[PDB]
């Protein structure tokens, strides 16, 4: 039971993709749901060591490429990598309400080569930032 | 590029049935974009995020707005200036526009951040020093 409360560096794990599936399988088991019925909500904390909900998991070492995260609202940045202190991966019942016209889906790659996709995160953009500009600038998240 | 040129000619000839001036909104934008999204430049893509990037450029560049006077090929390359769509109706006008492009290309021309070339340029500059030193 202590496996759920421990923060995990996804880069350190040998198979980071399997951890994402395991957390998805963990939440659907308690709520008697299917894995397809869970969408991944992402929350980024200012500092590590925050309140961990039952359906939430703490991940460390995620690096934001080409953007900055402030209050769960991405803005385009001219810096290379921005460290995310602690990312809470929360699994919730899917409500299939489409996007929100200010949401970008960011690939999460294992390392800088971007040769291996781990999973996908959804963030809400801020100001008048065009989500298409995020796509063109190659905004992504690195596990290590 | 050749396949895309054949596709452009095939579908433009299909719509403009031997006519002199086809309306821009009657150009088969859906046919051109989809065929390039899926088959031409699209068949090589094995990544959904690279596919989305390919779709983004095609959706921005192949519309009726491309025939407007103030169409914008790229926006804010150097923060203030940006690249305007030439108002040409003949091939020679477009070739003149290409020849008048400045020699100040930055990755912002491509939609990338301008820092994308910083490491690549720095390595080449050191590479030039190493090559010059070796030939001494």
């Amino acid at each position: 039971k202590e496996l759920k409360n421990i923060h995990v560096c996804l880069g350190g794990l040998f198979v980071p993709e399997a951890y994402i599936t395991a957390t998805r399988q963990y939440v659907a088991q308690a709520n008697s749901w299917s894995l397809e019925e869970l969408c991944l909500e992402v929350n980024v904390t200012t500092s590590q060591g925050a309140t961990l909900d039952a359906c939430s998991f703490g991940v460390t070492g995620l690096k934001l490429q080409g953007a900055t995260c402030n209050n769960n609202k991405l803005s385009l940045s001219n810096a290379i990598s921005t460290a995310l202190p602690l990312t809470q991966l929360r699994w919730v019942k899917q409500t299939n309400t489409e996007k929100k016209a200010s949401v970008v889906t960011l690939p999460v790659y294992l390392n800088f080569t971007r040769a291996d996709l781990i999973f996908t995160v959804d963030f809400e953009i801020a100001t008048k930032e065009d989500p298409r500009s995020f796509y063109e600038r190659g905004v992504a998240v690195l596990c290590t | 590029l050749r396949s895309a040129c054949d596709t452009v000619d095939t579908w433009l000839d299909d719509t403009a049935k031997g006519r002199q001036n086809i309306s821009p909104d009657k150009i088969p934008w859906s046919a051109l974009k989809t065929l390039m999204a899926q088959s031409i430049y699209g068949g090589r893509v094995d990544n959904e995020f690279d596919q989305r990037l390919l779709n983004t450029f095609l959706e921005r560049l192949f519309t009726t707005r491309s025939f407007d006077s103030e169409f914008k090929l790229a926006c804010k390359v150097d923060g203030h200036k940006d690249i305007q769509m030439p108002d040409g109706i003949r091939r020679e006008e477009f070739v003149q526009w290409v020849e008048l492009l400045p020699d100040t290309q930055t990755p912002s021309w491509l939609g990338l951040p301008n820092n994308a070339e910083r490491v690549l340029l720095t390595t080449q500059g050191v590479d030039m020093i190493s090559k010059m030193l070796k030939m001494q």
